[PDB]
Protein backbone atom coordinates (compact mmCIF):
# COMPACT_ATOMS: atom_id res chain seq x y z
CA UNK A 1 0.00 0.00 0.00
CA UNK A 2 1.14 3.13 -0.99
CA UNK A 3 -0.31 6.89 -1.65
CA UNK A 4 1.96 9.11 0.02
CA UNK A 5 0.53 12.45 0.68
CA UNK A 6 2.54 15.85 1.27
CA UNK A 7 2.15 16.68 4.91
CA UNK A 8 3.22 19.91 7.40
CA UNK A 9 4.44 18.25 10.56
CA UNK A 10 3.81 20.93 13.35
CA UNK A 11 3.98 19.10 16.40
CA UNK A 12 6.22 15.93 17.68
CA UNK A 13 5.10 15.14 21.41
CA UNK A 14 6.68 13.41 23.83
CA UNK A 15 5.13 10.24 23.84
CA UNK A 16 6.89 10.24 19.92
CA UNK A 17 3.03 10.88 18.02
CA UNK A 18 3.22 13.51 15.91
CA UNK A 19 1.02 16.30 14.32
CA UNK A 20 0.70 17.14 11.14
CA UNK A 21 -1.27 19.39 8.59
CA UNK A 22 -2.56 18.66 4.93
CA UNK A 23 -0.51 20.53 3.21
CA UNK A 24 -3.69 21.18 0.65
CA UNK A 25 -5.85 23.45 2.91
CA UNK A 26 -2.57 25.11 3.96
CA UNK A 27 -3.47 28.45 2.10
CA UNK A 28 -7.45 28.60 3.35
CA UNK A 29 -5.70 28.12 6.99
CA UNK A 30 -3.44 31.12 5.81
CA UNK A 31 -6.23 33.20 5.09
CA UNK A 32 -8.24 32.34 7.78
CA UNK A 33 -5.46 33.42 10.10
CA UNK A 34 -4.94 37.00 8.52
CA UNK A 35 -8.32 37.22 8.84
CA UNK A 36 -9.11 36.22 12.42
CA UNK A 37 -6.09 38.38 13.93
CA UNK A 38 -7.17 41.33 12.14
CA UNK A 39 -10.34 41.00 13.41
CA UNK A 40 -9.11 40.11 17.15
CA UNK A 41 -6.73 43.60 16.98
CA UNK A 42 -9.95 45.73 15.99
CA UNK A 43 -11.79 43.66 18.86
CA UNK A 44 -10.03 42.47 22.26
CA UNK A 45 -11.25 39.82 23.88
CA UNK A 46 -13.04 41.71 27.29
CA UNK A 47 -12.78 40.17 30.25
CA UNK A 48 -14.54 38.16 31.15
CA UNK A 49 -16.69 37.86 28.25
CA UNK A 50 -15.56 34.32 28.03
CA UNK A 51 -15.85 31.35 30.31
CA UNK A 52 -13.46 28.26 29.86
CA UNK A 53 -15.11 24.93 30.01
CA UNK A 54 -13.68 21.65 29.10
CA UNK A 55 -14.53 21.17 25.63
CA UNK A 56 -15.20 24.46 24.61
CA UNK A 57 -12.91 26.26 21.65
CA UNK A 58 -11.60 29.49 22.22
CA UNK A 59 -8.33 31.84 20.70
CA UNK A 60 -5.42 31.76 22.52
CA UNK A 61 -2.36 33.41 22.73
CA UNK A 62 0.73 31.88 22.47
CA UNK A 63 4.11 32.36 23.34
CA UNK A 64 5.20 34.57 20.26
CA UNK A 65 2.28 37.35 21.01
CA UNK A 66 -0.18 36.08 18.51
CA UNK A 67 -3.30 34.65 18.39
CA UNK A 68 -4.42 30.94 17.86
CA UNK A 69 -7.84 28.50 17.46
CA UNK A 70 -7.74 26.59 20.53
CA UNK A 71 -10.21 24.08 22.49
CA UNK A 72 -10.17 23.85 26.12
CA UNK A 73 -9.21 20.58 28.45
CA UNK A 74 -8.40 20.69 31.93
CA UNK A 75 -9.61 24.04 33.71
CA UNK A 76 -7.35 24.09 37.10
CA UNK A 77 -7.78 27.79 37.91
CA UNK A 78 -8.87 31.32 35.76
CA UNK A 79 -4.82 30.91 36.07
CA UNK A 80 -4.37 27.73 34.97
CA UNK A 81 -6.59 26.46 31.91
CA UNK A 82 -5.19 23.52 29.72
CA UNK A 83 -5.55 24.44 26.08
CA UNK A 84 -5.07 22.23 23.04
CA UNK A 85 -4.33 24.44 19.60
CA UNK A 86 -6.15 22.46 17.36
CA UNK A 87 -4.54 23.60 13.99
CA UNK A 88 -1.42 22.76 15.00
CA UNK A 89 -1.33 20.33 18.11
CA UNK A 90 0.48 21.79 20.61
CA UNK A 91 -0.79 21.90 23.93
CA UNK A 92 -0.06 24.67 27.14
CA UNK A 93 -1.52 26.35 30.04
CA UNK A 94 -2.24 29.38 30.16
CA UNK A 95 -4.54 32.07 32.12
CA UNK A 96 -7.93 33.00 31.01
CA UNK A 97 -7.09 36.41 30.25
CA UNK A 98 -4.73 34.45 27.41
CA UNK A 99 -7.86 33.54 26.17
CA UNK A 100 -10.69 34.88 24.39
CA UNK A 101 -14.66 33.85 22.74
CA UNK A 102 -13.77 32.18 18.74
CA UNK A 103 -16.21 33.73 16.74
CA UNK A 104 -18.26 31.67 14.29
CA UNK A 105 -16.38 33.23 11.43
CA UNK A 106 -13.81 31.25 12.02
CA UNK A 107 -14.88 28.63 13.85
CA UNK A 108 -14.60 25.00 13.32
CA UNK A 109 -17.72 24.62 10.89
CA UNK A 110 -16.05 27.02 8.58
CA UNK A 111 -12.19 25.26 8.22
CA UNK A 112 -11.86 22.06 10.37
CA UNK A 113 -9.11 21.82 12.69
CA UNK A 114 -6.05 21.23 10.69
CA UNK A 115 -4.30 19.35 12.47
CA UNK A 116 -4.36 15.41 12.52
CA UNK A 117 -2.46 13.10 15.31
CA UNK A 118 -0.03 10.22 14.17
CA UNK A 119 2.39 7.57 15.11
CA UNK A 120 4.89 5.97 13.71
CA UNK A 121 4.38 2.64 11.91
CA UNK A 122 6.57 -0.42 12.87
CA UNK A 123 8.53 1.10 15.85
CA UNK A 124 8.34 0.95 19.90
CA UNK A 125 8.39 3.75 21.75
CA UNK A 126 10.81 3.90 24.50
CA UNK A 127 10.15 3.20 27.63
CA UNK A 128 12.71 4.92 29.64
CA UNK A 129 11.98 9.03 29.75
CA UNK A 130 15.61 9.51 28.97
CA UNK A 131 15.49 7.29 25.61
CA UNK A 132 12.17 8.86 24.92
CA UNK A 133 13.19 11.94 25.02
CA UNK A 134 16.42 11.60 23.27
CA UNK A 135 13.92 10.03 20.60
CA UNK A 136 11.64 12.89 20.21
CA UNK A 137 14.57 15.11 19.97
CA UNK A 138 15.84 13.76 16.70
CA UNK A 139 12.60 13.86 15.18
CA UNK A 140 11.96 17.55 16.16
CA UNK A 141 15.52 18.39 14.88
CA UNK A 142 14.83 16.61 11.73
CA UNK A 143 11.38 17.05 10.65
CA UNK A 144 9.02 19.27 13.25
CA UNK A 145 7.90 22.55 11.29
CA UNK A 146 8.70 21.27 7.39
CA UNK A 147 6.98 19.41 5.07
CA UNK A 148 7.16 15.17 4.85
CA UNK A 149 4.92 12.76 2.82
CA UNK A 150 2.85 10.39 4.49
CA UNK A 151 1.72 7.05 4.06
CA UNK A 152 -1.08 5.18 5.99
CA UNK A 153 -0.15 1.66 7.10
CA UNK A 154 -2.78 0.54 9.33
CA UNK A 155 -5.46 1.53 11.96
CA UNK A 156 -4.44 1.06 15.67
CA UNK A 157 -6.63 1.60 19.48
CA UNK A 158 -5.47 5.16 19.06
CA UNK A 159 -4.19 7.00 15.80
CA UNK A 160 -3.04 5.24 12.93
CA UNK A 161 0.27 4.46 12.29
CA UNK A 162 2.05 5.90 9.04
CA UNK A 163 5.45 6.39 7.99
CA UNK A 164 7.05 9.37 7.00
CA UNK A 165 9.35 10.22 3.83
CA UNK A 166 12.32 12.87 3.79
CA UNK A 167 11.80 15.55 1.80
CA UNK A 168 14.58 15.24 -1.03
CA UNK A 169 14.28 11.64 -1.37
CA UNK A 170 16.62 11.08 1.95
CA UNK A 171 14.79 8.29 3.23
CA UNK A 172 11.95 6.54 5.67
CA UNK A 173 11.90 8.90 9.18
CA UNK A 174 10.85 5.63 11.72
CA UNK A 175 13.53 3.80 9.98
CA UNK A 176 16.23 6.39 10.31
CA UNK A 177 15.77 6.40 14.14
CA UNK A 178 15.82 2.17 13.98
CA UNK A 179 19.36 2.79 12.23
CA UNK A 180 20.59 5.19 14.38
CA UNK A 181 19.62 2.81 17.72
CA UNK A 182 16.93 5.19 19.08
CA UNK A 183 14.09 3.15 18.61
CA UNK A 184 13.75 -0.46 18.18
CA UNK A 185 11.47 -2.68 15.73
CA UNK A 186 7.90 -3.54 16.55
CA UNK A 187 7.24 -6.88 14.57
CA UNK A 188 4.25 -6.80 13.08
CA UNK A 189 2.71 -10.08 11.83
CA UNK A 190 0.41 -9.03 9.13
CA UNK A 191 1.30 -10.89 5.92
CA UNK A 192 1.72 -7.20 3.62
CA UNK A 193 4.25 -5.90 6.66
CA UNK A 194 6.46 -9.11 5.86
CA UNK A 195 8.91 -6.93 3.62
CA UNK A 196 8.60 -3.75 5.17
CA UNK A 197 9.72 -5.59 8.37
CA UNK A 198 12.30 -7.57 7.17
CA UNK A 199 14.15 -4.09 6.26
CA UNK A 200 13.47 -2.72 9.76
CA UNK A 201 15.16 -5.75 11.63
CA UNK A 202 17.94 -5.20 9.33
CA UNK A 203 19.01 -1.77 10.15
CA UNK A 204 18.17 -2.62 14.36
CA UNK A 205 20.88 -5.84 13.28
CA UNK A 206 22.86 -2.43 11.72
CA UNK A 207 22.46 -0.32 14.78
CA UNK A 208 23.16 -3.32 17.23
CA UNK A 209 26.61 -4.14 15.85
CA UNK A 210 27.49 -0.67 15.96
CA UNK A 211 26.08 -0.19 19.28
CA UNK A 212 24.65 2.92 18.93
CA UNK A 213 22.14 4.78 21.62
CA UNK A 214 19.70 2.42 22.67
CA UNK A 215 22.61 -0.40 22.29
CA UNK A 216 25.27 1.55 23.69
CA UNK A 217 25.80 -1.78 26.76
CA UNK B 1 -4.92 -11.48 20.49
CA UNK B 2 -8.52 -12.97 19.42
CA UNK B 3 -8.85 -9.19 17.09
CA UNK B 4 -5.14 -10.21 15.32
CA UNK B 5 -6.21 -13.75 14.47
CA UNK B 6 -10.65 -12.63 13.75
CA UNK B 7 -8.44 -9.82 11.57
CA UNK B 8 -6.34 -12.42 9.77
CA UNK B 9 -9.09 -15.10 9.49
CA UNK B 10 -11.53 -12.06 7.66
CA UNK B 11 -8.95 -10.72 5.47
CA UNK B 12 -8.72 -14.29 4.34
CA UNK B 13 -12.31 -14.46 3.27
CA UNK B 14 -12.41 -11.27 1.73
CA UNK B 15 -9.51 -11.94 -0.41
CA UNK B 16 -11.24 -15.02 -1.11
CA UNK B 17 -14.26 -13.76 -1.58
CA UNK B 18 -14.01 -9.86 -2.51
CA UNK B 19 -17.23 -7.83 -2.05
CA UNK B 20 -24.18 -3.46 -0.05
CA UNK B 21 -26.65 -1.43 0.85
CA UNK B 22 -25.66 1.10 3.69
CA UNK B 23 -27.95 2.07 6.44
CA UNK B 24 -28.05 3.50 9.97
CA UNK B 25 -27.03 0.91 12.12
CA UNK B 26 -25.75 -1.39 10.10
CA UNK B 27 -22.59 -3.54 9.98
CA UNK B 28 -20.38 -3.94 7.24
CA UNK B 29 -16.61 -4.25 6.66
CA UNK B 30 -15.16 -0.60 5.30
CA UNK B 31 -11.84 -0.40 2.89
CA UNK B 32 -9.65 2.13 5.30
CA UNK B 33 -7.36 4.33 3.56
CA UNK B 34 -4.42 1.71 4.33
CA UNK B 35 -6.25 -0.11 1.61
CA UNK B 36 -7.29 -2.48 4.07
CA UNK B 37 -10.58 -4.13 5.27
CA UNK B 38 -12.09 -3.46 8.86
CA UNK B 39 -15.31 -3.91 11.10
CA UNK B 40 -17.09 -0.93 10.75
CA UNK B 41 -20.74 0.44 11.78
CA UNK B 42 -22.82 2.57 9.26
CA UNK B 43 -23.50 5.67 11.70
CA UNK B 44 -24.95 8.35 9.30
CA UNK B 45 -25.39 8.29 5.03
CA UNK B 46 -25.39 12.06 4.57
CA UNK B 47 -25.05 10.58 0.75
CA UNK B 48 -24.02 7.47 -1.60
CA UNK B 49 -20.74 9.13 -1.98
CA UNK B 50 -20.72 10.37 1.74
CA UNK B 51 -21.05 6.94 4.41
CA UNK B 52 -19.96 8.30 7.45
CA UNK B 53 -18.80 4.76 9.46
CA UNK B 54 -17.07 3.78 12.98
CA UNK B 55 -14.42 1.49 12.87
CA UNK B 56 -16.01 -0.95 15.61
CA UNK B 57 -12.40 -2.36 16.81
CA UNK B 58 -10.66 0.63 16.50
CA UNK B 59 -12.68 3.88 17.33
CA UNK B 60 -11.96 5.48 14.28
CA UNK B 61 -14.57 7.33 11.93
CA UNK B 62 -14.58 8.43 8.84
CA UNK B 63 -16.72 9.48 5.80
CA UNK B 64 -16.31 7.50 2.84
CA UNK B 65 -17.90 6.31 -0.42
CA UNK B 66 -20.30 3.08 -0.16
CA UNK B 67 -18.56 1.60 -2.89
CA UNK B 68 -15.49 1.08 -0.17
CA UNK B 69 -18.40 -0.85 1.99
CA UNK B 70 -18.98 -4.60 1.83
CA UNK B 71 -21.02 -6.99 4.29
CA UNK B 72 -19.90 -8.52 7.71
CA UNK B 73 -19.59 -11.87 7.01
CA UNK B 74 -21.53 -14.09 10.26
CA UNK B 75 -18.05 -15.75 10.39
CA UNK B 76 -16.45 -12.26 11.48
CA UNK B 77 -20.34 -10.82 13.18
CA UNK B 78 -20.05 -9.01 16.82
CA UNK B 79 -21.46 -12.58 18.16
CA UNK B 80 -18.59 -14.02 17.42
CA UNK B 81 -16.11 -11.43 18.66
CA UNK B 82 -17.69 -7.80 20.24
CA UNK B 83 -16.45 -4.24 18.98
CA UNK B 84 -13.10 -3.89 20.09
CA UNK B 85 -13.67 0.00 20.83
CA UNK B 86 -16.37 1.95 22.34
CA UNK B 87 -18.89 3.69 20.20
Amino acid sequence: SASYKPVFVTEITDDLHFYVQDVETGTQFEKLMENMRNDIASHPPVEGSYAPRRGEFCIAKFVDGEWYRARVEKVESPAKIHVFYIDYGNREVLPSTRLGTLSPAFSTRVLPAQATEYAFAFIQVPQDDDARTDAVDSVVRDIQNTQCLLNVEHLSAGCPHVTLQFADSKGDVGLGLVKEGLVMVEVRKEKQFQKVITEYLNAQESAKSARLNLWRY
Amino acid sequence: TQFEKLMENMRNDIASHPPYAPRRGEFCIAKFVDGEWYRARVEKVESPAKIHVFYIDYGNREVLPSTRLGTLSPAFSTRVLPAQATE
